This record gives C-alpha cells, structure tokens and sequence, in this order.
RNA sequence: ACAAUGGAUUCUGGUAUGUUCUAGCGCUUG
C-alpha cells in the first residue's frame, strides 16, 4: 500500500461523513468489513464531537454570552439536521413498531365522536358544488391572504414571482381557476415535496413549511371554505379558542371575569376547595395518526375533500441534501393544517369532559352558549368541572370540590399512588415570578389534592394521542389555605385574588385588573397581571434578531426595526409590563444597544456627542424617530425581602441618563390600557 | 482490495460517472391492519 | 486544485537546522520560577377507572430537541 | 454598499463634532479651519 | 408558464446527473434553459431516474396494492415506498 | 532612522512627532506603512 | 487463482532470466580475480568486457521491450471502449478502473 | 539487545501496553481481543474479550489505553465505548483448575 | 440545438479559472521563449553572439 | 424627613496581485 491506496480510502471516510450528516445509510458494495468497521468507528467518534459542540453553543446562545455571528448560523444549521434526524428517526420506530394508538383505542375515540356529532346532529360539510352562492368571495378572500406577504417585500425569486402570477391568473379568471381547484380536490393525491426552513429565535428552533404555489392556492381555497362552513354550521364549541370573536387579551379578560361571576367560587366557609389546572397537550400534532385522522374527517367532510386532506399530509419532505417521507406527523405548514388541529383538538376535549358534560358546557344545538354561560345555575352545580378552555395546545381546566368530594378525590390517589416521606412538595411547580408568600403555598392538603387532580386528568387522555406530564402541568388550588388562583393565558401571568381574603383594601395601579359580579355590579377580586417570563425573554430575542441581522444597516432601518417591535410588544401587553421588573430591565438593555448600534455605525461610542435629541428626534426633522421606552424610573425595592412578599414601591432605580436632562414620554401614556 | 469513491456531492476532475454509480426490504406490521379494520368496524357498526 | 490533505506534517528536522532568531515572548517570560518537590362525575368520561452509548438516542438529547425546537 | 448614513452624520454634524469632547486628539483638516475631535471617518 | 419535458431536456438531465451527482440540482438546471432547480429534481425523483420501474404491475401486485389501499386510506407516498414504484404510478 | 531604514520615506514625521503620508499611496505601500502598537505609542510619550 | 506474492515473482523473474542467460549461452556455443589493496582497503575485480557489455545492452533491450509492450497496450485500450459518456482520457482510464473491480 | 518474541499471533493493531512487577504484560488490542503474556517467556496464558454497552458499534469494542495500579493488582484499561474497565486478578485460583492456555511453541510461526 | 450545444460544451469542461489561466500563461511562456531563442539564432547568422 | 449619577477609541475595507523594463562592449574562433 502506498500513497496512491491510502489517497483513495480517505475518500470513503468524506463520503461516509456527508452520508451521516445527510442519514442516507453508508453502504460500500465490496467495501472490506474491517475498514468499513473502522470508518464507522471514526465516525461516531466525529458525531459525538459535532453533536456535542451543537449542544454547548444552544447553551451558550440562551444565555447570549458572546458567540459569534457566523457561529450563530452554523449551529442554526447543525439543530435542523439533528431536529430531521431525529424526526428520521421517530417516523422509523412508528413504521417498524405499527401505530402507537391500539385498535381497541381507535374504537373508542370513534365512538366517542359520532356520539357527540349525532347529539349535536351535526350535519356533514359536502363538497363545494359548482353552483355556490359564496365561491366568487371565498375564493377572493384566499387569494387576498396569500397576497399579503408581497405588499410588504421588495425583491422577489423565481418561485416568490411565480406564485404572483397564478394569483393574478386567477383574479382574471375566477371560475376558470375554481375548475381548477374543484378538480384537484376530486383527483390529485399525490402532491409535490415540501422544504423545511427553521427560524431562530435564541431560545428555540422553529419549523417553517414551504408549500409549492400552485398546491398553496387550492388549499387556501379549501381552507377559506372549511373554515366558513364550519362556523355556519358551528361544528366547534365555544371552548375552542381562539374565538375569531376576541383577542387574546381580551381572551384573558373574559375568562378571568368568567371566573369570578361563576358562584361561590370564592367562600371557603366548609372546606370546599377550587383547583384550575394547565398543561400543554404535548406533541399533539406530531402524534396524529394519518388511518385514524381519514376515518375522523369522514364523519364532518364529504370523503372527497377528506381523501384530499390526508393524502396532503403524506408528502415527501425536504431539506438540503436530506429527504423523508411523512408517514405519521400532521405537517402544521399546510394552510387547512389550522382545521385539522381544532378538529383534532376537539376530540381529546370530549376524552377529558366526557359525553354528559361537554353538552353542559356547550349548550343544546339550537340555542348554543355564550363561552362562559351555562343555561341554569343547577346545571352548573352538578359536575365539578367548572370552565374549560383550549388556547392550541394548552388546556384550561376549572374545578370546584366540595370538601367531600376533594377528600375521596385525594384518597384514592393516595390509595393508587402513596407517600409515607410525604415529598408531594417537591416535585410540584408553581410561578417564581410572584412573591412566595404570594404564589401558591404548599399546603400537604392542598398539594395531595392537586396531584389527584392531574392524575384523575391524565388517566382520561391515552398517551399514544398526546403526551401530558407533570413537568409541563401547571395547577394551582384556591382553598382556605390559599387566597391565590393563579394561572397563566397567552402570555400573561394572572394572580386572581378576592376582596374579602384581601385582609385590607389597598388602591391599586392600572396593572389590576378589577373584577365585577354580573348581579351586584360590585368589584369583588382583584387580578393582578404580569408578563409572563417566556415573553420576555421571546422579545429580548427580537432585539438580538434585529440586532444580528443588520450587519451594516442603515440608521432609520434599525431605528424603524426597534419601534415596530417595542410596539408590537406594548400594544399586545399594555397591563401588564408596569408590574413586571425583569421586564423593564430588558426595555433599558434592549434600547441602549440600538443606539449603541448607530454609535457603533458612526466610529464613537461616546455619551456627549449623542444627545438625545439625535436619537429621538422625529423623521420629518431629521432625527432617527425612536420611540423611548427606557426613560423611566424603575422600581427597586429589597430584593432580599421582594421574593418574600410584594414589598411595594419603595425606592427607584434610574432608567436611562445623559448629561443633559430631557423628560422624553413613554409610549404607555400614549396606550390607552386594556381594562 | 477498496472500491473507488464515487460520490453524490464532489467531483474535482469533473469525471462522467454511471448513474448507478453515483446513486428497504420490509412489510407492514399487523397493528396497521388491526387498526384499518377496528376503524372500519368501528364505522359500519355506526352506519348501521 | 490547489486545496489538498496533508501526505505528512511539518517535521522538526527542519526547523532544527535553522539558526534561532531570540525574539522575546510575551508567554516566555519568567513565571512560576521555583519548583514544588513532593515528600359519579368519572364515570361519564370515556376512558374511566438506562444509559446508552448513542449520543443520538441519549434521553438528554430528546429533552434537548423538545424544549429548543417547541 | 450605497449609504444615506452620510446625510444623517452629516445633519447632526456641529453635535458630533462638539468640543466637549471627553477625549479626543484635536487635528485641524487639511485646507479649512474645521477642527475634528477623534476620527470620525463618515463625517 | 410552465414547461414540458422535451426528451432533449431528459438528456441533458441525465447527462447533468451523471455530472454533478443528485445533491447540485440548481447547477443541473443551468443547463437547463427554462427549467428551475426543484422542476428538475422532481422530474429526476419521479420519470428519470433508473431505479424506478416503469413495469405492469404482476397479479400478485395488484391484490397487494388493494391491501394496502385499505390499511392506509388514503397514503399513497407511504404505499409507494411499500410497493417500490412511483407514487402517481400507484394512484 | 527607524521609518528609512524601512524604506517609508513618504511617512513625513515632524517635529512635533506627527507622522502623515507626503504623498497618496498605493495598496502595497499602505500595507509596508502600517506602524504597530509599539511605534507609535513610543511616537506618543515623546509627543507628550 | 489470485494474485502473486513479491517473493514468488523475484524467483520467477529470476528464473526467467536464468533461461535468457542459457540460450545466450548456447546461442554463442552454436556460432563456434580478485585484488585487494591493503592500503586503501578497496577490493578490485577483473572481468571480461565483453560480458559487461552483453549485460548493458540486455537491460536495454528489456527497457524497450516492456517500453514497446505497453505502449501497444495504451494505443489498443484507448480505441477498444467508447459506450460509456466520457470527457478525457482520465475520465476513460477511471470509469475502465470501476470495471475491474465489478 | 532483542531478548524475546512474544506469541502473539493474528491480534492485529496493538493500541496498549503495561507491565506488571509479577511480569505480567498486557496487550489491548484495537479488536478487544485483550491478551496477557507472561513476560519472561512469551505465553499467551489469557485471551479475553469485552462486552461494549447496551448499544454501540462493532468497532467500539477497542482497548485504546491501559495501565497497572501501583499494586499491580488493578489494570484500569480505556476504551472506545466511553467506558473505563477495571480488570481483577481474581483470586482462589491455582495452576490446577486454571492452567492458562497450554505452552506450544511451533516451528510454523518463524517467531521463537 | 443552441442549448444542446451549449450544454455539450459546458459538461465537457473541467478545469477552472485557476487551472485556465496557468494553461495561458504557460503557452506565453514557451510562446516568449521560442522567440527569445529564434531571435539569438538570427544574431548568430549575423555573427554577434 | 432624601443626600446613592456606568459609559468614552484605535487598527484590520475591489484593484488586489504578477511579469519585463541592459547605458557603459572581457582578449580567441565565428
């Protein structure tokens, strides 16, 4: 062997390489088996190296501590070929292993829902025919939504300008491209491959699916139309949110007013206890079973459009060099994916409410409820389920006990499930962000009885449909013990506390919201509003992100990238950013690093040279236009003492300085306030 | 005796390699038939 | 061409026969100069009553790309 | 790379190029009496 | 707008591939004037390429593909990775 | 003696220890004239 | 079958040659020391001229020999095969060296 | 000076070696074969073989390095598998009943 | 035909713009030193070596 | 009955890079 023959075997090993960065299996026909022992040896020895080195970085980038903008990149690049594989590997073990779901289990999930569609006496959504009275408008208002990404961008790729002109083909011909898209629906099944792109956004890895255009259009149509004729033949109950009705802070408001109007949520007179409970549904999209999911349709939609959905989720999926096909997992990227996860939603909230009370919850078929309204008050009585509500994934439970009826709740979990250490504490999570004595104390009543609650909760959902854990379960309980319901909606943190268990009325700033009894128009709790702390970090995330992406942008692009993202925060969190502290530490930090950045554009970093008049100057005057968030006095007060309880405002911190004084306004005078 | 390297992404002299050269054995479980059939038993059971 | 593997590394041999130069390091300079010498509302619901050496299919890296992809 | 960052320095210029400057080497330019206070290459 | 496969495309598509290997498709439809890079992969993936064959099904085939039909209604990306063939040769 | 024994006579240095260019410089004599830390710091003490 | 070891083909090549020197031998048939200076310490051999000769031109000729023979094999194995798509030479003597192994 | 050849035969890439005072040499071998030769003759008395993990590769199964303790009771061996194995000289065993593999040199093998 | 042609030509080119040019410079080379040659041969004729 | 005040600036930036630029005769023959 000489330096020909070993030129060559080094070869094998790039190859190899490529191959398992790629998961095609590396397979040499005549390859002798030591040396292919040997490659494989080595790399596995480079995959531990290169997988190890893409999990120190995701650590180091949470943290935001120094990594480098092409670094920032590559390890975008080495997640999303370790997310794929991973995936590979996960639709592999389905295929070799069968359906995770059982047969005895797809029987009862059945059943369960043509039961409630023949109580309901749901009718099935047909085909669209080709006299329809809305196709011209429904179609308009597809085409309308996929036309809403061009206004914003300026140049365009070869697919981006493709998919204008089939948009404009279709302005001009509408019931031409209505055939087009009614026969699609009755005989294309095989469909084109779809491109997984991941956004980053520090803190996690995102997926974004890319469909080819001409396959975008006919499922937006479908989309447009499943959507309308559910809602006119009011396929889903009022639980399922969002409404299309309410935004998600008005979400929090309805709901947190829905808790208090409910009756005698809040006497503790006999041991009666409330308990609301959180979860996320885990990977319940990711676990949808294709068998199961067409015989499910098949019920609601004529068969045509449900042989279209399931065989659309069934595509090849591509990244770079890598490709699999998706045998099990719903693709979300689809633009009807929105109508399947509902509906699929809607089946697990049967599993948990049952047949007898989701009809309580939503109301007979002629006269459906309002999403917190119950059409007698002893139909509320029976039942401890109080209120539910799903945002996508995450689910909203209220329950109240008696305090007989907690008792034999809590026994038989601690019949199945024993603790003679009594360590129920331990493992239990509640909210950091709120002052120990005012989170959720861990009372072993009260703790025993939350788990018996989750337990009871979870034994109702199989786990081959979704996975619910304790470590994502949030449960909080309302007893004598505890004068704090907490709980946490879309992105707010809602500490919900009762006039009377106040032990004294204290005025309050706008971040409390005042809850009214509908019969006596008097306020009796108080919800007090925080930022939840995922938020806050998911907008230090933006600010890196414009950061990161401007290499050497222009000034008024970044000044307009920083107002468009402090409002798109201050607008959605108007009540809750003047409680939050780590919150307005991050509003200092962020904004201070956008003038760094015109300071680091011009070569001086220096304080006097940049009076605020250059920063926050208007557009039509020459200045950059920032919106000022940062000129504030922050609360400090005994971080010592603060965990312990909710000190009040006692001193303040300086926000924001220069040598020459200027009172700049904050936008959140310029917000009128959710409440 | 080693297999020359022909691979799918390089080709630094730009070599004109056959098509096979640059380029499973399983079935199905039975838990996908007892699925599809407890489905459809599950469904004439609900026509009926 | 021009972007090749290495048949074999820079020897020592070479580097030995040259005649020294005596620049001053900032890393040679004197430090550490003395040595150290040893001496009845259930019943309506419809359900009723560890290591391996794959860094891949680790249970830390599937609580890894369940939290950080979301 | 095309920059209408030249207009922005150029407009807030007697700001940046203030003489009260913490530190600064003062050079005068080359034909004019315009005195710069450090480097600042856009202005 | 768009193309057909001419079988001048074909092979120059199949001289590309046998050039460049499947992993360069955008270099592949350079060559190709009027023709995009996932136009020319897909038609590798689905008509070109000699792995696939373009055979009658046999007797035994045909009952095997109505089994299936019904194990996994409708799948047919699933079914032909089960079957061998292409997918739109299955449906 | 230092700036001509390296051959940068174009670098005017004066006698208040200012060192400009006499002339516009081609690339290859912006990079020979480029002075480091230690010439230019022991310019600054004796300018101070 | 299979190949031959290096310390089998030097004997055969050895043999070979030992053949060549017969008929070299018997060709001609057919037709019709040792000094060591002390001083220096250096060993001379007297031989016959005409056999050193004989030896020059012998290796000569096996050069040209094994020169021509395979040179007619560059010139017939490059106007043997033209099916497979080439683009030089190169190409042709690599996509012929994945043939031999298949 | 060359004092002995070892008996080792068909272990092929030898990654490690240690000597114990009780003359006792150890060679791990890239293939696991993990083999002790008495030191003053050459005899292969013990020829093991390791267990990788739960799962590994085929090729894991390597010995990379090895070292006795002071004692020279103790061989702690590296490996590939991301494991570090510690090899007891167990005791109560005698010539009889554990010989060891039987002393036959050959004149086949040129080694001596 | 045009693209066809185009396509033959582009597929059998392999070299580069590092190697194009090193071909270049190369038949300069020997192009200035044959002249080079040729034009002391000339002086020689003429007597002046 | 509050006296609490961090910053700060230089260097590495599409014509690179490469070649040739013999005036001043080395003895004889050509």
């Amino acid at each position: 062997i000489r330096q020909k023959k070993a030129r060559t075997i080094l070869q094998h090993l790039s190859e190899a390489w490529r191959c398992w960065k790629a998961n095609i299996p590396w397979d040499v026909p005549g390859m002798p088996a030591p040396i292919k022992k040997i490659i494989e040896r080595y790399i596995k020895s480079k995959a531990d190296a290169w997988v190890s080195a893409a999990h120190y970085n995701r650590e180091r980038i949470k943290r935001g501590a120094h990594v480098e903008k092409t670094m920032v990149k590559k390890n975008l690049g080495r997640l999303t070929r370790l997310w794929i594989k991973n995936e590979q590997e996960r639709q592999r073990q389905i295929q070799k292993n069968g359906p995770e779901i059982t047969p005895e289990e797809a029987t009862t999930i059945f059943s369960v829902m043509v039961e409630w569609l023949e109580s309901r006496s749901f009718s099935p959504i047909p085909f669209p025919p080709l006299t329809y009275k809305n196709d011209t408008k429904i179609l308009v208002l597809a085409l309308e939504d996929l036309k809403d990404v061009y206004a914003s961008k300026v140049r365009l790729n070869a697919s981006e300008r493709e998919e204008l002109a089939l948009i404009e083909e279709a302005y001009d011909n509408p019931h031409d491209t209505l055939n087009r898209i009614k026969k699609y629906l009755l005989t294309q099944r095989v469909f084109k491959p779809v491109d997984i792109t991941m956004m980053e956004n520090y803190q996690n890895i995102s997926p974004v699916y890319s469909v080819d255009p001409l396959e975008k259009i006919t499922d937006a149509y479908l989309d447009q139309y499943l959507w309308y004729e559910a809602d006119q033949r009011k396929l889903f109950p009022n639980w399922i949110k969002p409404s299309d009705s309410e935004i998600p802070p008005l979400l929090v408001y309805k709901w947190t007013q829905g808790i208090n109007n409910l009756s005698e949520i809040w006497d503790v007179s006999r041991g009666q206890s409330a308990v609301l409970l959180e979860t996320t549904l885990g990977e319940m999209a990711e676990k949808i079973d294709f068998t199961l999911l067409n015989r499910l349709l098949r019920l609601i939609v004529d068969p045509n459009i449900a042989d279209y959905i399931t065989a659309k989720n069934n595509v090849v999926i591509n990244f770079k060099d890598m490709s699999h096909v998706n045998k099990y997992g719903l693709i979300r990227g689809l633009k009807f994916a929105s109508f399947i996860f509902q509906y699929y939603g809607l089946v697990i909230d049967l599993l948990l409410l049952g047949q007898e009370r989701a009809t309580d919850l939503a109301g007979p078929a002629n006269n459906p409820n309002e999403f917190m309204q119950f059409k007698s008050k002893e139909v509320e009585k029976a039942h401890p389920i109080r209120l539910y509500t799903r945002y996508l994934d995450r689910i909203y439970m209220l329950f109240h006990f008696e305090e007989d009826e907690g008792e034999e709740l809590t026994d038989e979990y601690l019949a199945e499930n024993p603790d003679p250490n009594f360590e129920n504490s331990i493992g239990y999570n509640n909210r950091k962000c709120w002052p120990k004595d005012s989170r959720m104390r861990l009372i072993r009543q009260d703790v025993n009885l939350g788990r018996a609650v989750f337990w009871e909760i979870q034994s109702r959902v199989p786990t081959s449909l979704t996975s619910i854990k304790w470590e994502n379960a949030f449960v909080s309980v309302y007893s004598k013990n505890n004068p704090n319901l907490l709980f946490s909606m879309c992105g707010f943190e809602v500490r919900i506390l009762p006039r009377q268990r106040m032990e004294e009325v204290v005025s309050n700033d706008e971040g409390v919201w005042d809850l009214v009894d509908e019969r006596t128009k008097q306020r009796t709790a108080k919800a007090y509003l925080k930022v939840s702390e995922e938020e806050i970090k998911k907008f230090d995330s933006r600010i890196r992100g414009i950061l990161m992406a401007s290499g050497s942008t222009t000034f008024t692009k970044v000044a307009a990238k920083w107002n468009t993202s402090l409002i798109s925060l201050f607008t959605y969190f108007r009540e809750a950013i003047v409680a939050t502290e780590p919150l307005l530490d991050i509003l200092v930090k962020g904004e201070t690093r956008i003038q760094n950045r015109v300071k680091l554009g011009l070569n001086s970093k220096m304080p006097t040279r940049f009076p605020p008049a250059v920063f926050y100057t208007p557009k039509e005057l020459g200045g950059l236009g920032m919106i000022s968030a940062s000129h504030i006095l922050i609360p400090a007060s005994d971080l010592s003492w603060s965990k312990q309880t909710d000190t009040g405002i006692t001193h303040f911190r300086a926000g924001m300085t220069h040598e020459d004084e200027k009172l700049i306004p904050t936008i959140f005078r310029y917000i009128t306030t959710w409440e | 005796k080693i297999p020359a390297a022909v691979s799918n992404w390089k080709n630094p002299n730009g070599y004109t390699v056959a098509l096979e050269r640059r380029v499973e054995n399983n079935t199905i479980n039975d838990g996908f038939m007892k699925l599809s059939e407890a489905l459809e038993n599950a469904d004439k059971k609900a026509r009926q | 061409t021009s972007h090749r593997p290495q048949l074999e590394a820079r020897s020592g041999a070479k580097a030995a026969a040259y005649t020294p130069t005596g620049i001053e390091h900032a890393r040679l300079l004197p430090g550490h100069t003395t040595l150290k010498y040893r001496k009845s509302w259930r019943k309506g619901t419809a359900f009723g009553r560890g290591y391996i050496n794959d860094m891949t299919k680790s249970e830390y890296h599937q609580e890894f790309l369940h939290k950080h992809v979301r | 790379s095309q920059i209408p960052n030249r207009r922005f320095t150029l407009w807030w210029s007697p700001t940046i190029n203030r003489a009260n400057v913490y530190v600064g080497f003062l050079v005068q330019l080359d034909l004019t009496g315009i005195f710069l206070h450090g480097k600042i290459p856009t202005l | 707008k768009g193309g057909v496969w001419t079988n001048v495309e074909d092979q120059i598509l199949k001289a590309a591939v046998q050039k460049y290997g499947t992993h360069q498709w955008s270099k592949v439809a350079s060559l190709l004037q009027k023709k995009t890079a996932r136009q020319s992969e897909l038609r590798w993936n689905e008509y070109l390429n000699p792995k696939l064959n373009f055979t009658e099904f046999s007797k035994e085939e045909d009952a095997q593909l109505l089994d299936l039909a019904r194990e996994l209604p409708n799948q047919w990306r699933t079914i032909a990775d089960m079957m061998a063939r292409p997918a739109q040769v299955c449906v | 003696l230092l700036i001509h024994r390296k051959g940068l006579t174009y670098l005017h240095l004066d006698y208040n220890f200012n060192l400009k260019p006499t002339k516009t410089l081609t690339t290859k004599e912006r990079k020979k004239s480029r002075l480091g830390n230690s010439f230019h710091l022991m310019r600054e003490l004796l300018k101070m | 079958r299979g190949g031959i070891s290096y310390d089998q083909l030097a004997k055969l090549s050895y043999e070979k040659t030992l053949r060549n020197l017969a008929t070299q031998t018997q060709n001609s048939s057919k037709q019709d020391k040792v000094q060591k200076d002390t001083k220096t310490g250096k060993i001379t051999i007297a031989d016959d001229d005409k056999l050193v000769n004989k030896l020059a031109v012998s290796l000569q000729s096996e050069s040209k020999k094994r020169y021509e023979a395979r040179k007619r094999q560059m010139q017939n194995a490059k106007t043997l095969y033209g099916v497979e798509s080439f683009i030089n030479d190169k190409n042709k003597q690599f996509n012929e060296k994945l043939s031999r192994e298949s | 000076s060359l004092l002995t050849n070892f008996e080792s035969e068909k272990t092929g890439i030898i990654n490690t070696l240690s000597i114990n005072q009780d003359d006792v040499l150890f060679a791990g071998g890239d293939n696991g074969v993990l083999s002790f030769y008495d030191y003053k003759s050459g005899h292969k008395y013990q020829s093991l073989a390791t267990r990788e993990m739960v799962g590994s590769l085929e090729g894991e199964r390597s010995v990379l390095c090895s070292t006795f303790d002071k004692t020279g009771l103790r061989l702690i061996t590296g490996e590939a598998d991301k494991s570090i194995k510690i090899w007891k000289q167990d005791e109560t065993a005698t010539k009889e009943s554990e010989p060891g593999l039987a002393w036959n040199p050959n004149l086949s093998a040129k080694r001596f | 035909k045009e693209m066809l042609a185009e396509a033959r030509a582009r597929l059998l080119n392999t070299q580069g713009k590092k190697a194009t040019r090193k071909i270049r410079e190369r038949m300069l080379e020997e192009s200035k030193r044959i002249a080079e040659l040729q034009k002391r041969r000339e002086l020689k004729q003429a007597g002046i070596n």
